RNA sequence: AACUGAGAAAGC
RNA sequence: AUCUGCUUUCUCA
């Protein structure tokens, strides 16, 4: 399915894997450590 | 924003609320709704309820300190006091701009 | 791998390009991108594999393990290219290398091929448990038909298909939760729970589900079988010469055996009307009929539905009359009433003047639809009242729109404004009012608008509702609310004991539509049930067959050689109105080509089949005059007394007869003196030659003025284009 | 330096 | 009662 949206493509991929990352944090998927490289990775992006 | 609320509800497991809402809840793993009137606050949470009814919880503010919580009581009412203020503040200086 | 993704998001972002790339396109523009391609494409694909196989190393291989067991050479035989080159280059490989993967390569894995896979597996399955019957060399005419071209359990419109394979496939990032959503939660969940244990490509499993789902239509020429199963065996089933009788495997819905065998009845009923006795021929026709796989009979009895055809083949046979209707959701049982069916220029809403079915005089019904039932009774264009029982309220929705729409109401047909088209297009006719049921049952609230309130009852049971399926203060006009065996004539008329026909064979729909299954006649005289183009060929061809003995009887015999077993099938497709005079005429011109000595062999063959019918001569007891006969079905089926026709053309020279696109030849059945003989003699009955066009008797006389004149009064009559001549009484 | 529209088919 | 996502090939225009 074609993705819709006015916002930019960084945006979006920035906003999914955050959302991505919180829910495997939440859900044990993703280690305490390995969630803190994944938000600083995606503050500095 | 349809994206973060079909993640969170599969994530949770509760089934995706039919309108996009304003911010989730992982304490209360639910869903908050804002509505930001002008007159009675029990008025607008009875006309959300009407079309939503179960579906999240809601809380409505008003200019004139009138609000509207869901049945759940979670914030405390220090941060309710500080968005009244605000609202009260926005509200003056509208009215002292003949912005109102 | 989130946190793997995030690191590549960094890294693409540490590249100025991609960063700009990034933060410029928007996520429509992304779509853009995607395509983007600097080289354009070669555009000879054919000639570019076939130059390309003739080369070491065309394939791409896929850099991993797997690529790493194909050996670089295999018994001197380089399957794939060197590795010397690894810097941003890529690798290749020899199809060579593809055999040798299938020869020793790792054993794999096949259920993801089994799962993806499984509409065409399903198609196997269809096939091979499939009996195929005798092949028939005939004639057959093909409609194109917009039909589906493989069979599905659900089908969903395009969009609902779409909405569900997304949330199957993509629950996060499906968007808006929309009545698709909803509506197929159970579908949704089941596939989400069945290929949770699956690896196989997201795109890949979604063009799987709308395969299972999507269903695709494409018009393609049809003759008696349209269901998919059907369809997907077109290419074996026939022709435009022969035809293959083909059972195809699995289960079939009810639905299109219940089609089917309402279109073999209105079948057998047309082609009996014309037969003397028509109820012993119909019997016999019903019994050696076969719907797809089962006896026509077998699938009388065990449907509970059909139409007058169903009831009185019903009759015929012995079967108890179901008399039910359906009309798409709406399933009825006519509970009493009587009405004939006429065409009316009804005016819709939106200014449109269309021909319409209609039909008049009170009739009840029993009617039911979901899980609601009702009473409706009507008369010409008008719902007298409809006693709806408490339901669902989409079930009752469905319910009272469906009685508005049958009841063929007045305010129905102006409540249409908006987007309705009643033809297909292809120009064929599409059936009216179910047309009108589809838009009224999604823009209701114009129906509801135009039909009025009025008070609702206040007798003891009945409470009236509104648009809101509630007991509201007003009803809607006509509409309240309730919380509460036949013989058979020989002209297959059903009438009770008390001695009031109920349904006759006149009251059988004249619509000759294709049979959703295969129907099978189990009988010598199959053909007789076939289209009007196949009727007359086949009539034709045993006319030509019996041209010696058909011929020396008409030279010898008086009136023995009229009746036959071809014609009488023939004349089922020649209308009942119009029968008797096409007998006269065609008659009277072969008595008076016998009379004298003018004999054209290809207007004798043209006239016999037609003089089957009881003449309906003239109130002055002379013959009609007729240009054309017309056949009924399609408007090219006619023959042309002087003229060639689409359906019969002959040709002098080469004495060749054209008949439905199939040339026979006449020579060896002619006389060497036909082709000097005069075609005036064999144009109008009762009409000789008498000379060339001569100017002092006027212009050509047309029909009208033809059959008003005297005895032994001249006239100049046009045979066709360039060949004038002059007739005498 | 392989365009436009329509139809069918195949692949993603 | 069937009508109400693109790419490539071939044909037609
Ligand atoms: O597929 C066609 C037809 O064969 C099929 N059909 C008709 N009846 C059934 C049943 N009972 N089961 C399964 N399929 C059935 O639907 C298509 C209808 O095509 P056609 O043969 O042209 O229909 P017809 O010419 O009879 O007119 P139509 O309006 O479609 O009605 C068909 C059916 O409904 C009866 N009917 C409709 N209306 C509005 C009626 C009415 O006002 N009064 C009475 N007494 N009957 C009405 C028709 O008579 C048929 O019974
Ligand atoms: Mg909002």
């Amino acid at each position: 399915r074609k993705p819709v949206g006015q916002h930019s493509m960084l945006e979006a991929m920035a906003h999914r894997l955050r959302m991505d990352a919180r829910l495997d944090y939440e859900s044990g998927r993703m280690s305490k450590d390995d969630f803190e490289k994944a938000m600083a990775h995606l503050g500095e992006i | 924003a349809w994206m973060v609320q079909r993640s969170l509800a599969q994530e949770h497991g509760i089934e995706t609320p039919k309108y996009l809402a304003d911010l989730f809840d992982y304490k209360t793993k639910r869903f908050i709704e804002v509505g930001i009137t002008k007159g009675l606050a029990d008025d607008y949470f009875w006309k959300k309820k009407e079309k939503l009814g179960n579906s999240m919880e809601l809380m409505i503010f008003s200019y004139n300190q009138d609000y509207s919580l869901s049945n759940e009581s979670s914030l405390d009412e220090e941060g309710k006091g500080r968005v009244l203020s605000r609202l009260t503040e926005l509200q003056a200086e509208l009215s002292l701009k003949n912005l109102w | 791998m989130t946190l793997a993704k995030i690191e590549l998001l960094k890294q693409l972002l540490r590249d100025n390009e991609a960063k700009t790339v990034l933060k410029q396109t928007t996520v429509d523009q992304y779509n853009i991108i995607r395509k983007f391609n600097t080289s354009r494409i070669e555009k000879n694909p054919s000639l570019r594999m076939k130059w390309a196989m003739c080369s070491n190393f065309p394939l791409a291989l896929t850099k991993g393990d797997m690529a790493n067991r194909i050996p670089l050479e295999y018994k001197g035989i380089q399957l794939k290219t060197n590795a010397e080159d690894i810097g941003t280059k890529g690798q290749m490989c020899s199809i060579a290398a593809v055999t040798w993967w299938n020869t020793y390569g790792p054993i794999g894995d096949t259920e993801g091929f089994e799962r993806v896979y499984e509409s065409f597996f399903l198609r196997k399955m269809r096939l091979d448990n499939a009996t195929w019957g005798r092949i028939t060399f005939g004639p057959v005419e093909r409609v194109r038909k917009r039909v589906l071209l493989n069979p599905l359990t659900k089908e969903m419109p395009p969009d609902e298909a779409s909405n569900v394979i997304m949330e199957i496939l993509f629950p996060k990032e499906a968007g808006i939760p929309r009545e698709s959503t909803w509506i197929h939660r159970e579908l949704i969940k089941e596939k989400r729970e069945k290929l949770k244990g699956t690896m196989i490509t997201p795109i890949v499993l979604a063009y799987m589900l709308e395969r299972e789902l999507v269903a695709r239509r494409r018009f393609l020429p049809v003759a008696g079988a349209t269901s998919a199963e059907f369809i997907e065996m077109l290419h074996c089933l026939q022709g435009e010469n022969w035809r293959q009788i083909y059972h195809p495997g699995g289960n079939k819905l009810t639905e299109s055996r219940s089609q089917s065998m309402i279109v073999a009845c209105r079948k057998i009923i047309r082609r009996s009307i014309v037969a003397s006795n028509p109820l012993e021929l119909a019997v016999e026709i019903a019994n050696k009929t076969v719907i797809d796989t089962e006896p026509l009979k077998s699938c009388l009895a065990a449907i509970d539905g059909g139409d007058v055809a169903c009831d009185i083949i019903r009759a015929a046979l012995g079967l108890k009359i179901r008399q039910r209707q359906r009309f798409g959701r709406l399933e009825l049982k006519r509970i009493s009433g009587r009405g004939f069916k006429n065409d009316e220029e009804i005016l819709i809403g939106n200014g449109t003047i269309q021909k319409i079915g209609i039909w008049d005089g009170e009739e009840e019904f029993h009617v039911r639809c979901g899980e609601c039932r009702g009473i409706l009774k009507k008369s010409k264009m008008k719902l007298e009242k409809l006693l709806i029982n408490s339901a669902k309220k989409e079930d009752m929705r469905d319910l009272i729109i469906l009685c508005m729409v049958f009841s063929q109401d007045t305010r129905m047909f102006q409540g249409v404004r908006g987007e309705i088209n009643f033809l297909n297009r292809a120009g064929q006719l599409l059936s009216p009012m179910y047309q009108l049921q589809r838009y009224f049952l999604n823009r209701s609230n114009d129906l509801f608008d135009q039909w009025g309130y009025e008070e609702s009852p206040k007798a003891s049971e009945l409470h009236g509702i509104n648009e809101s399926m509630n007991a509201s203060d007003y009803t809607l006009k006509g509409v309240v609310v309730t919380r509460n065996k036949v013989s058979i004539t020989k002209n297959l008329s059903l009438i009770k004991r008390t001695g009031e026909v109920i349904m006759g064979a006149n009251d059988v729909s004249e619509l000759e539509s294709q049979a959703q299954l295969m129907i099978t006649y189990d009988t010598p005289k199959m053909w007789e049930m076939g289209t009007t183009k196949e009727l007359v060929q086949n009539t034709y061809q045993w006319v030509l067959k019996n041209l010696v003995t058909l011929k020396a009887q008409f030279l010898l015999g008086k009136e023995d050689m009229f009746q036959w077993d071809a014609f009488e099938a023939f004349e089922s497709i020649i209308p009942q109105k119009m029968a008797g005079q096409y007998s006269g005429f065609a008659r009277a011109v072969l008595k008076q080509m016998r009379d004298q000595e003018v004999m054209k062999t290809d207007q004798f063959i043209k006239l016999l089949p037609f003089c089957f019918s009881p003449p309906k001569l003239r109130s002055n007891g002379e013959p009609y005059q007729f240009l054309k006969l017309v056949l009924k079905g399609g408007g090219e089926n006619f023959i042309e007394v002087r003229k060639g026709s689409p359906l019969f053309s002959y040709n002098p020279q080469t004495e060749v007869l054209t008949i439905c696109g199939r040339m026979m030849s006449l020579k060896g059945k002619i006389e060497d003196e036909e082709r000097n003989r005069s075609m005036g003699n064999a144009v109008l009955a009762g009409f000789l030659v008498s000379g060339k066009y001569d100017p002092d008797l006027g212009d050509f006389k047309t029909i009208e003025e033809l059959e008003k004149l005297k005895p032994g009064e001249k006239a100049n009559i046009l045979l066709y284009q360039g060949k004038p001549v002059k007739v005498v009484k």
